[PDB]
RNA sequence: CUCCGAACGGUAAGAGCCUAGCAUGUAGA
RNA sequence: UUUCUCUUCAGAUCGCAUAAAUCUUUCGCCUUUUACUAAAGAUUUCCGUGGAGAGGAA
């Protein structure tokens, strides 16, 4: 199963484990359960390639440690 | 400019005069398409032409945080700061329903929780239909007390958090 | 390691060098003159 | 793109062109336009002639 | 203010409540007061007001009157309604009436710590002016 | 047109900038758009098309990522049934949908890496994407996303199929994929800069 | 449908009337709850009676890391949803935990050029 | 057999146009 | 009789326990540093504490 690195350079380096064919709306419940703000808040991005909350995980195909710049809404 | 109302505001004790709303929806709605247009100016009248003409009670929707007219101009009348008395003519209205809406959500976010109840209570018996939009986008037929009940009972009924309104149970045993 | 910074220390010379040469015949610079 | 007459220049786009003359120099020297809060009799004007020209 | 004492209050208490909870009410009032209108500390005035009419009223019932019993005149400031070094202040044969420190010399408080009303009746009020920056006790 | 990277890296930075030397990514936009525009005047009223209605995309369109607008927009004829969206690989195809008048295309290229082999994952999230994302111009419901892999050379699509589309579409990126002008200069570029003179 | 509207709009009042005279009470009842567990404790028997359930809001089934598998923390910030995404037994190998640990020469907690930490429960 | 880490070493530099939250409180006639 | 002010002397487990930093040595690391690991010695800082004038309320 994956492991994930919620990061950001702003004093929130995040560790979640994420599930395989899981979708993006419980790794945001992992996010919120680990960094502390509301869950639907929380936004995930990679040069503004903007992850939404019904694409799959293994859709976009995140692996182990695929580390993402965390930003909120 | 859209700092102040036009030179002093008798500032919200809650968290700030303009700042009631988180800053990050702020300045999104700062950074929006609606903010271009009849952001030039609006102090009590054109408010009311500007209100009529938007049928939505939401607040932001899509992946990136886009706010509805609804909010936006809920935050352009936060800005003009208006008097007890046009809010009190607005939830008196039966007529156009979303004026009274924002009137009921302004008194909420700017008033004394003895004058949101006393202004809010009879806001509890129309059982007609209130169109909102989702986060996902779809929109979603509901009714106004649900509404209020979410006001009220609930916390974030839109994108805004609330100021903590006290439980009934205190004013019960103190006052009205 | 030191290789780095001397790569580093070219590419700044060239970038100083590419300014310089952008603005000493820039539009403000010389297509402004040419117009006087 | 975009150009202004009083302003005397040109934007190359759109939502960068919409944030310009809401607070502009020249918009600014063409008059102050502070919102000025109306009486409470305009909000009822307001209602008012609205309800009977719309609805009515 | 009343909110808790872990016991319950003496017997003469009930003639205390009506006088106590309107003194309580304006001073709530004053406290969620409004900021515009006060220059800079013209909000602090009625506060000091209405904290010197809580002392006095109780102090005219503890021993002035006779009234309060030996109970309440410990008790009331047991609990927090007035203050005790403020009566011990009141129990000097100067220190009649006055603020805290509003027009007082240098005292340990590089501004003033005697009283708002400390200074003279026939000699301060600079030619006609007469104010306090901390209680405006003219 | 140089995709991305990660941490400085000036030597591959500057190896790919130059594998890209002018503006690139906007040539191959625009040569996989008239190919595809050649391909679907090869067959108009067999396929029920109106006209070739290529979209005025914007100059970058090719380079952005976060949206995703119609790169040629088709007319079909009338009464136009739809197939469900699906793979171009999957031969099951579900007919049962609406029928829509406009069915719009949008080339997007794939800078691919060691994780992101997949490109019918990647095609279809980014078609999900711009389909629920309320902020990318977007004028029919239905339509295809067709990606392509360029540094490995693999190619995927899936969105809203056509009526005889998909063996059509298949054969034509085939083709398209194989004998590009835009690629071949891709691949010279690169074995230039790579020193594998074969 | 003016008449269904008037009829569902008392379906509410009902409920939302419910509501409250159901949250007044809940402090008496929980108060009253445990006086009935208080009798219930006192007399009601001798470890012969439970009239409960162990009920917890999210199950934490943990499993056993293989050797040196990552003691990974689930974020104690929301667990009053009880929410279906916690539930997941979180003994997994995350990205290098797939190894053995054991057939290595002698022993690698981490060649990152900062092993600080010292420690594996030996004694 | 539960010991779980963060920042820097990182995002080329560029000429034309445009918008703004902030700051003084005075000397003197 | 009770407290607040303060210059002052502490080798009493000054405090029936227990924080950090600086310096000098010794290990583990180490890609550079700051954050570090666990042992010794010393100097300071903070939560404090003990015993002796004088001056202010009950």
């Amino acid at each position: 199963m994956i492991e994930v690195v919620c990061n950001d350079r702003l004093g929130k380096k995040v560790r979640v484990k994420c599930n395989t064919d899981d979708t993006i709306g419980d790794l945001k419940k992992l996010i919120a359960a680990q960094t502390g703000t509301r869950w639907n808040k929380i936004v995930l991005k990679k040069w503004y390639t903007i992850f939404k909350d019904h694409v799959s995980l293994g859709d976009y195909e995140i692996h182990d440690g695929m580390n993402l710049e965390l930003y909120y809404q | 400019m859209a700092n102040r109302t036009v030179k002093d505001a008798h500032s919200i004790h809650g968290t700030n005069p303009q700042y009631l709303v988180e800053k990050i929806i702020r300045t999104r709605i700062y950074e929006s398409k609606y903010w271009k247009e009849e952001c030039f100016g609006l102090t009590a009248e054109l408010v009311v032409d500007k209100a009529m003409e938007l049928r939505f009670v939401g607040g932001v929707y899509g992946g990136n945080i886009k706010p509805t007219p609804f909010l936006c101009l809920t935050l352009k009348m936060l800005q003009i700061q208006p008097e007890k008395d046009i809010i009190v003519e607005f939830i008196k209205n039966e007529d156009f329903k979303y004026v009274r809406m924002l009137g009921a959500l302004y008194m909420r976010l700017t008033g004394t929780a003895i004058d949101c109840y006393k202004y809010l209570e009879p806001l509890y018996n129309d059982y007609r239909k209130i169109k909102s939009q989702n986060r996902n986008g779809e929109f979603e037929l509901m009714h106004v007390d649900e509404f209020i009940d979410e006001l009220l009972h609930s916390e974030r009924v839109c994108d805004i958090i609330l100021p903590r309104l006290q439980k009934r149970y205190v004013l019960e045993e103190a006052e009205q | 390691e030191a290789r780095k910074r001397e790569l580093k220390k070219n590419k700044k010379q060239r970038m100083m060098v590419r300014a310089a040469v952008l603005k000493m015949k820039d539009p403000k610079q010389i297509i402004r003159d040419m117009e006087k | 793109g975009y150009y202004c007459n009083v302003c005397d220049c040109v934007v190359k786009d759109s939502i960068n062109f919409l944030d310009h003359i809401n607070g502009k120099k020249h918009q600014r020297n063409l008059g102050m336009s502070m919102r000025v809060e109306r009486s409470t009799l305009d909000q009822v004007k307001k209602r008012f002639e609205v309800n009977k020209k719309k609805m009515e | 203010k009343v909110k808790r004492s872990r016991k319950a209050p003496p017997d003469g208490w009930e003639l205390i409540e009506p006088t106590l909870d309107e003194l309580d009410q304006k001073m709530r009032e004053a406290e969620t007061e409004p900021h515009e209108g006060k220059r800079k500390v013209e909000s602090l005035w009625p506060i000091f007001r209405i904290h010197h009419q809580k002392t006095r009223y109780i102090f005219d019932l503890f021993y002035k009157r006779k009234a309060i019993s030996r109970e309440l005149y410990e008790y009331c400031i047991k609990e927090g309604y007035a203050d005790k070094n403020l009566i011990a202040k009141w129990k000097k044969q100067g220190y009649e009436n006055l603020c805290c420190l509003r027009c007082i010399q240098t005292r340990d408080t590089n501004f003033g710590t005697n009283c708002i009303c400390r200074v003279p009746k026939s000699k301060l009020e600079v030619g006609r002016i007469i104010e306090c920056t901390h209680c405006g006790c003219r | 047109t140089g995709i991305f990277m990660h941490g400085k890296i000036p030597t591959l930075k500057i190896s790919l900038i130059q594998i890209f030397r002018a503006h690139l990514w906007q040539k191959i936009h625009e040569s996989i758009v008239m190919d595809l525009c050649q391909v679907f005047d090869q067959e108009l009223d067999a396929l029920e098309i109106e006209t070739v209605q290529k979209e005025t995309i914007h100059p970058r369109k090719s380079y952005k990522m976060n949206s995703s607008c119609a790169d040629i927009l088709l007319f079909a004829s009338y009464k136009w049934n739809v197939s469900r969206p699906s793979l171009l690989a999957d031969s099951k195809d579900v007919m049962d949908s609406t029928t829509t008048q406009k069915y719009w295309i949008d080339i997007q290229l794939r800078w691919g890496d060691y994780d992101s082999h997949d490109i019918e994952r990647y095609a279809r999230a980014k078609f999900l994407d711009y389909t629920t994302d309320n902020m990318s111009i977007y004028p029919s419901p239905t339509g295809v996303l067709i990606a392509i892999d360029l540094a490995y050379n693999l190619h995927s699509a899936y969105g809203n199929w056509f009526p005889g589309s998909k063996p059509l579409i298949q054969q034509a990126m085939a083709k398209i994929m194989k004998a590009n002008p835009a690629l071949y200069v891709l691949r010279e570029r690169i074995r230039k800069g790579l020193q594998l003179y074969s | 449908n003016d008449e269904e509207e008037y009829e569902a709009w008392k379906v509410r009042e009902l409920k939302r009337i419910k509501r409250d005279r159901e949250d007044r009470e809940a402090l008496e009842k929980e108060k009253a709850e445990i006086e009935r567990m208080r009798n219930l404790t006192e007399e009601e028997r001798r470890a012969e009676l439970r009239a409960n359930g162990k009920v917890i809001t999210n199950k934490a089934v943990k499993g056993k890391y293989k050797f040196l598998q990552k003691y990974y923390h689930r974020g104690a910030f929301f667990m009053d949803e009880d929410e279906e995404v916690y539930k997941r037994d979180f003994s997994a190998p995350t990205l290098e935990d797939h190894f053995n640990k054991t057939i290595l020469p002698k022993v690698m907690q981490v060649k990152n050029f900062g092993r600080s930490g010292r420690t594996k429960y030996t004694h």
